[PDB]
């Protein structure tokens, strides 16, 4: 599946985003463009042999198991593949657990990079929030 | 340590034109935006504009005339631009951090007041 | 551009006094709105943001609400630090403006 911004920011307010640690909606919204450009089974094979997963791009080395990295620690406790959905649940979760204080968004350097420092609230106004 | 402090000229003529300095340090400025307010003496306060991390700029509409914000990256600074001064403009002005639409940390400010 | 209207100017109460501040704006802005606490002869300091959450450091007495155009502060059981001037600050897109203010006085 591919997200609109409007229809990503509304699933992401409805399960509890806005805010989360102090982080503002704008945040994750951007942050899904550079990741995963809005689609829900995005992957990408990072040239040190780990793989990131679906609209969050979840890493296989340390977050989620793809049963095919060495090192693999499994953090979120759950598979790769159950990451693919079109239900944003399970990323939803495991981006929770990955920001434990109000410093974690650097877990995504296409955010710290690329959203830190601009007016991440473009993109959700007008939308009908 | 996050710390941001003005700089100014203090008394300026109104056929001059006012320029303040804003050095910061503790964290980039690549990161974060630098918003300008200002206090006349016994009154509220009044915002001017703000600088972007990204280098974009937004200004006071009454006031977007004859102010410039602009920055150097390098060098940790901010300055701020004013033209055409009249009495009304003598005040406090202070530059503040804003971190994910809240001003976090505050300079201690600089008083600035317009000759004849 | 989005005006913002502070009330009362001033009030004036006794520590242990419980008080509220309101401030309402001319547009919808979203929950986006943030108080600041400035007492004589220094600069103002963050209270509150995203119109609930309270700054690092700031005591529990203090408390944000409000949605759309309509926001309040409150602060409950009012101790000797707590007199002093607060405004409000809206950052619902540009140009950003503030409350005239509330001069907090001992009775």
């Amino acid at each position: 599946k591919v997200f609109g911004r409007c229809e990503l920011a509304a699933a992401m307010k409805r399960h509890g985003l806005a805010n989360y640690r102090g982080y503002s909606l704008g945040n994750w919204v951007c942050a899904a463009k550079f990741e995963s450009n809005f689609n829900t089974q995005a992957t990408n094979r990072n040239t040190d042999g780990s793989t990131d997963y679906g609209i969050l791009q979840i890493n296989s080395r340390w977050w989620c198991n793809d049963g095919r990295t060495p090192g693999s620690r499994n953090l979120c406790n759950i598979p790769c593949s159950a990451l693919l959905s079109s239900d944003i649940t399970a990323s939803v979760n495991c981006a929770k657990k990955i920001v434990s204080d109000g410093n974690g968004m650097n877990a995504w350097v296409a955010w710290r990079n690329r959203c830190k420092g601009t007016d991440v609230q473009a993109w959700i106004r007008g939308c009908r929030l | 340590q996050v710390q941001l402090q003005e700089s100014g000229p203090g008394l300026v003529a109104p056929s001059q034109s006012l320029s303040i300095t804003c050095t910061v340090s503790g964290f980039s400025l690549t990161g974060y935006g630098v918003n300008w307010v200002r206090q006349p003496p016994g009154k509220g306060l009044e915002w001017l504009g703000m600088i972007w991390g990204d280098g974009n700029t937004d200004y006071n509409s009454a006031l977007k005339s004859r102010l410039s914000i602009s920055k150097d990256n390098s060098k940790s600074q901010v300055f701020l631009k004013m033209n055409s001064l009249h009495t009304d403009d003598t005040a406090r002005y202070y530059c503040a951090r804003e971190r994910d639409y809240r001003l976090d940390y505050w300079g201690q400010g600089t008083t600035l007041t317009v000759s004849s | 551009d989005i005006v913002l209207t502070q009330s009362p100017a001033s009030l004036s109460a006794s520590v242990g006094e419980t008080v509220t501040i309101t401030c309402r704006a001319s547009g919808n802005i979203h929950n986006y709105l943030a108080w600041y606490q400035q007492k004589q002869g220094k600069s103002p300091q963050l209270l509150v943001y995203y119109t609930t959450t309270l700054a690092d450091g700031v005591p529990s007495r203090f408390s944000g609400s409000g949605s759309g155009t309509q926001y309040s502060l409150k602060i409950n059981s009012l101790q000797p630090e707590d007199f002093g001037s607060y405004y409000c600050q809206h950052f619902w897109s540009t140009p950003r403006t503030f409350g005239g203010g509330t001069k907090l006085e001992i009775k």
